[PDB]
């Protein structure tokens, strides 16, 4: 699919993504905290419809992520993640889609996610975490 | 303490 | 190299 | 004066600010790199005019700045900086304004600025440097 | 909270 | 078993542990660069024996971990790692170990591995990274 | 460029 | 003189050092803390002798250096490093030998000192400091 890089910020206010409970996660836009402010990053859309969408909005700057896990599978010969976990320090939200495959898992003893990078086609194909004090 | 905001190195302030 | 864009630690991807 | 605190970014692509040869620097405005896009900041003004504006826009990446010195001096009463001197790996900008009174400098051996907080009255009154690699 | 201990980013752990 | 923690260091020059192919992961002792220097942590042994052990010195600076995975298990009601590998710029050491249960992985996109804390018993339970530029 | 030395940020020096 | 850098370390627990109230700085020697541990780094030596030595032992980690200032001087042709000053979160130690010349502050507003590189020969010539969270 088409990658994308939203790059680093200070945090993280919401995380709105879409899910398929057959098939694996589809599109997915962040809204990130800038110094103080909300900034909604671009949307990363898949190529395709069909999908629920949740919406995670943290309680910032209270409230963080975790830890961050899923599955990794092939659908359709496409290696792609087929489901997601997002544990925050209040609450867990998820798992959402297919939790079939190879499970990872990014738990974070200190630190805080500031970014998302990664490339979505018919559904997410990968993606990387920006870590940071 | 403990928070989502990211930190940063600050020097400063000069000027006072 | 050795330029003026701040540099991040990013982990992963996972997907591949 | 009005304390502002831009917070921190990926880079500096410009500043531009005012002096007066007689008393001291006035307004402050940074547009600085956030992952790859253009970010103004927010102009921080002087109460006054009379002034004289210079404007520094960097050869980003290529060029960023290893070195930031002036002078700090009381003026009618106010502690406040009198003279500013931007230096990149390319070429040094300034000295602008008085130089005269406590000098201070910033050399930076390895990192990089990300971000400009401070106060602005009739003139600037202080700023700190948010440093980062 | 606040101290002089330099801080690290850490992730982990797995094994849990 | 008993918990450690390294600290952080400015890098990797070489890493020794115990890995059985029946049960799992035993001890682990890491010499790390401090500022140029080698500097040997404390051996963390497994408090029984009947390993192999496997010692990856890298090739410092030039060579370092882009990359640790393994493998996350069960032995005798205990959940512990089982399998490790760790990938390096210019080659892959291992698995070592039994490849069974829950994989874990932990590719690096940018940073460098500085240290190591965790907790060994009869063999390795879990461990965390210290992660930095 | 690009090694496992791990970067610190440095101010100065001052004296020259 | 000798250059010499002592690298990045988790924090300062004590810092010696001369000062002749009539030339300026001479030797430097600090006691690091890494990760939990005390470590005295070399002592870096002044050509000469007849100085006055301070000990500034801090109460790590509950104390820790906010502020590096003082004073660059000619003595003798040479520009060397004639005054310093270390202003912790409890007090303030110095300033020690001769505040003539051109002063120096790093005023740190967040982030901690976690070492010293330099040079010294009959006194010290420069010196750098490493700034981290």
């Amino acid at each position: 699919g088409v990658t994308f890089d939203d790059g680093a910020y200070t945090g993280i206010r919401e995380i709105n993504f879409e899910y398929n409970s057959e098939t694996a996660i589809g599109g997915l836009r962040v809204t990130y905290d800038l110094n103080g402010m909300p900034f909604v990053a671009e949307d990363h859309k898949s190529f395709i419809t069909g999908f629920k969408p949740v919406k995670i909005s943290l309680e910032f700057p209270s409230e963080y992520i975790v830890e961050v896990s899923g599955y990794v599978g092939k659908v359709e010969g496409y290696t792609v993640i087929r489901s997601l976990t997002f544990k925050t320090n209040k609450q867990t939200y998820g798992p959402y889609g297919v939790t079939n495959g190879t499970p990872f898992s990014l738990p974070i003893e200190n630190g805080l996610i500031v970014g998302f990078k990664g490339s979505i086609g018919y559904w997410l194909d990968y993606f990387s975490i920006y870590l940071s004090l | 303490g403990r928070n989502g905001k990211s930190q940063s190195i600050i020097v400063g302030p000069w000027g006072d």
